């Protein structure tokens, strides 16, 4: 188990670790978080109790080295850090952590919740995704826009998610407008698959991702991010068989997680009837509708 | 974006555009069959794709062997007439090119933008305009060159004949589509008033009579009469 030290809190703020969130009070005696599972990626996340603006946070990967917390005046953010000198960092943490100034990652055992939502999410493909190389972890907030939200503005603070657009060369070949406009199969397994991200684990690791920002940041260009690419399969009539099974699960876990009083503003009502009701696998994603049956009717 | 009443001059401007009507590309006649089951059979149809400015028609007739052996025709003849409409944009000259083309119905928007793709220039418009280009079959040389097709052919016209020697576009467009509209509303009545008089006769070269100035404002006339006259018809006024 790992740890991420807070220097201090010297704002009072809403401090989210994956699913989980609690608040600090304005000068309380806080200093991280202990008992962090090894073998996921993990987002540390910020709401500013006087400023609720730029909801903004960490992906980290304590395996990739040792990170804390310290809040900058100038910039006004709990920024993280890496340590490089690993006794200095094992120090503060075993103070803190005798001194019981830590809260412990709140992980119940039975609860694969955090592997579901997370299983094909790699570090690796995230820095790629938000690109600042000279850090391990990557930073995201409510308003940072996608590649594709810029092509319709400064190129340092975007997501690079991979840009999907049903009318464009790309995603039809000269000769089968129809086909490829009606039966997306081949902008999502010789374009898509095969081509940019070469595995289905890639692209799942992606929408998990895009979801994850949507939900944590509000991040409107990650949930356009995520709906596209639900869209783009159940719009092929051509999905390998273990893909649309393990579809259905990665949505199951999503809807599941989603507050519930969240759902008018990260969920697109066209997008999931399409999905679920008229596309080509609308019988394929039989958890998903049942548990989006069940908790918002309303949207379909 | 689409086009209404508030921007109808910029349809006579000198930017090249194209108004694309899908309605008579897939045409059918519907009968019981022997089994007491009822079957469509096709009939030869033809895209309506007409320059406002200059009158000129490209008339692709569609001809009922594109339809075999295929299914979901009404989604496909949208598809047929982005694909037919695309290579005529092609084959045109770049100075000839349209610089927008206008859907008479929305649901050739996709088509048409999906076929276009590498004409990324070319604005794909909807209209709020209801103009009677359906009626181009009631065109009795139109309706005849496409009935009498044996293979797919693209057929030239001006529907304006030679107004534009005497009229603006405006004012021609104007006529078209109350002549259009009165043959969609009572086809046998507008044949009526057009043919009424032997001695006003059709060129060869012309789709419409020879009326002087004067004959078309009775023409005219007698044109908004019969849509005012089924109007009332219709609604018992
Ligand atoms: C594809 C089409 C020919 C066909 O439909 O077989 C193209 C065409 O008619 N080009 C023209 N350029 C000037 C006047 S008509």
């Amino acid at each position: 188990m790992n740890t991420v030290p807070f220097t201090s809190a010297p704002i009072e703020v809403t401090i989210g670790i994956d699913q989980y969130s609690f608040n600090v009070k304005e000068n309380q005696p806080f200093h991280g978080i202990k008992d962090i599972p090894i073998g996921h990626v993990h987002v540390i996340h910020f709401q500013h109790a006087d400023n609720s603006s730029m909801r903004y946070g960490y992906w980290f990967d304590c395996r990739m080295g040792n990170f804390y917390i310290q809040y900058d005046p100038k910039d006004g953010l709990y920024k993280m850090m890496e340590e490089r000198d690993g006794a200095k960092f094992e120090n503060i943490v075993h103070n803190f952590k005798e001194r019981q100034m830590m809260v412990s990652y709140p992980k119940i055992d039975e609860d694969d919740t955090w592997y579901n939502l997370t299983e094909f999410v790699q570090m690796d493909k995230i820095r790629k995704i938000v690109r600042k190389d000279e850090n391990q972890f990557s930073y995201v907030d409510s308003s940072m826009t996608t590649v594709q939200e810029n092509e319709l503005s400064d190129p340092a603070h975007s997501l690079n998610y991979t840009v999907i657009n049903f009318k464009s060369r790309e995603a039809i070949r000269p000769g089968h407008e129809m086909e490829d406009f009606l039966d997306k199969s081949y902008y999502l397994n010789t374009v898509m698959l095969q081509g940019i991200f070469k595995n289905s684990s890639n692209y799942f690791g992606e929408l998990q991702f895009a979801f994850l920002n949507a939900m944590f940041f509000g991040n409107y260009g990650s949930s356009l991010q995520w709906h596209a690419m639900i869209e783009l399969i159940c719009s092929s009539a051509t999905v390998p068989k273990h893909m649309l099974d393990k579809l259905d699960e990665i949505l199951y876990y999503q809807i599941k997680t989603l507050p519930e009083q969240y759902s008018d503003i990260l969920l697109n009502e066209r997008v999931w009837n399409i999905c679920l009701y008229s596309s080509f696998q609308k019988n394929s994603l039989h958890n998903t509708e049942k548990i989006m049956e069940n908790k918002y009717p309303e949207l379909l | 974006g689409a086009m209404n009443s508030s921007n109808y001059a910029e349809l006579f401007n000198n930017d090249i555009k194209l108004f694309v009507d899908d309605t008579n590309v897939y045409r059918v006649t519907v009968h019981k069959t022997f089994e007491g089951n009822v079957a469509t059979k096709a009939i030869n149809g033809c895209i309506f794709t007409l320059n406002p400015k200059t009158g000129h028609l490209f008339l692709k007739i569609i001809h009922t062997s594109v339809w075999a052996g295929q299914k979901r025709l009404s989604q496909l003849a949208k598809w047929k007439t982005a694909e037919e409409v695309s290579a005529l944009v092609r084959s045109l000259p770049k100075e000839e090119q349209p610089k927008q083309i206008i859907v008479t119905r929305k649901a050739m928007l996709d088509p048409l933008e999906v076929h276009m793709l590498d004409f990324p220039n070319i604005a794909i418009r909807p209209t709020e305009l209801r103009l009677p280009f359906s009626a181009a079959m009631s065109i009795d040389k139109l309706s005849d060159v496409v009935m009498k097709a044996t293979e797919p052919q693209m057929v030239l016209f001006n529907i304006y004949d030679d107004w534009l020697d005497r009229i603006s576009s405006y004012t021609a467009f104007s006529r078209l589509t109350l002549l259009l509209r009165a043959l969609k509303t009572n086809e046998e009545s507008a044949k009526m008033i057009l043919l009424s008089d032997p001695t006003i006769t059709i060129k060869s070269y012309h789709l419409w009579p020879s009326f002087t100035d004067e004959q078309w404002i009775t023409i005219e006339s007698q044109m908004r009469d019969l849509i005012l006259t089924e109007y009332g018809r219709k609604y018992n006024v």
